[PDB]
């Protein structure tokens, strides 16, 4: 969750 | 003996007469890039590539791509990072991003550099590689936020991250994926891209048609529910964005 564009 | 075509999702593509098993593999094979135009042309061997030189896809006849060698002795390979190598030639620039954007001081406030486009183009343009280290959500997540600026979700395994110091043009210029800011109102996003010298990535793709010299951004999509779990700067800036809704 730290990261850009991730799939929540 | 006709050639073969195989396209990626992205758009680009490799092109060559296959092999007895239908592999992508001699010393006329070539990756093409989305603009149909821009080409690494060599040594391939199932597809990987070994030594691609620089060249222009001049026109294709009976399905057979005929191509024109660029001058210099430009030559790439497939050279995948790791956690700790970023690249074996990190100043050695991307030929196709090289003509489509540059990194200058951003026009947003205090956000440092950004990434601008050189020409005008369409909408649905590949513009930029994100390329970076490869590491766990494990090591990413557990850390402070000061230590993630450029950390990308790559998928469930992996992220991609420039860290320091390559974060700085005059180290590393491989690619430049990680100098787009954010916008709440971006004019590209983030895509699956899967390039024949970084392997698979993320590229930056523009969702609508942008002029020359316009500054690149793309929504960095932090989970705002998880308040939101996301830098300062960005919280700040989401305040202002949802006041903007109504
Ligand atoms: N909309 C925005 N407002 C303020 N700072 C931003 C921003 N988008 C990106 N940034 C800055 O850029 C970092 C991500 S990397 C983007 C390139 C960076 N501006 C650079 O010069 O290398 C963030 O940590 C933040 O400092």
């Amino acid at each position: 969750s730290k990261s850009k564009d991730r799939k929540y | 003996h006709g050639v073969c075509w195989i396209y990626y999702p992205d758009g680009g593509s490799l092109v060559g007469e296959v092999n007895e098993d239908g592999e992508m593999t001699g010393e006329k094979i070539a990756y093409v890039y989305p603009d149909e135009r821009t080409a690494l042309y060599g040594k391939f061997i199932d597809g990987e590539m070994i030594e691609g030189k620089l060249a222009t896809l001049m026109s294709t006849e009976e399905g057979r791509p005929h191509f024109e060698l660029m001058p210099g002795n430009s030559v790439y390979h497939f050279d995948k990072s790791t956690s700790s190598c970023i690249s074996t030639n990190a100043l050695l620039p991307d030929p196709y991003e090289s003509e489509r954007v540059y990194v200058a001081e951003s026009l947003i406030s205090s956000a440092g550099e950004g990434l601008f486009s050189k020409v005008a183009v369409g909408p649905n343009t590949v513009m930029s590689f994100y390329n970076g280290v490869r590491i766990t959500h494990q090591e990413v997540d557990s850390r402070d936020w000061a230590l993630n600026g450029n950390t990308l979700s790559l998928d469930e395994e992996t992220v991609i991250d420039v860290p320091e110091p390559y974060n700085h043009v005059s180290k590393y210029c491989a690619s430049l994926g990680h100098k787009a800011n954010h916008s709440f109102t971006p004019n590209c996003i983030y895509d699956m891209f899967v390039h024949p010298r970084f392997g698979p990535i993320k590229c930056i793709r523009t969702l609508r048609a942008v002029e020359a010299d316009e500054e690149l951004t793309v929504a960095y999509g932090y989970d705002h529910s998880p308040g939101p779990e996301a830098p300062e700067w960005y919280q700040v800036e989401l305040k202002a964005f949802q006041a903007t809704q109504q």
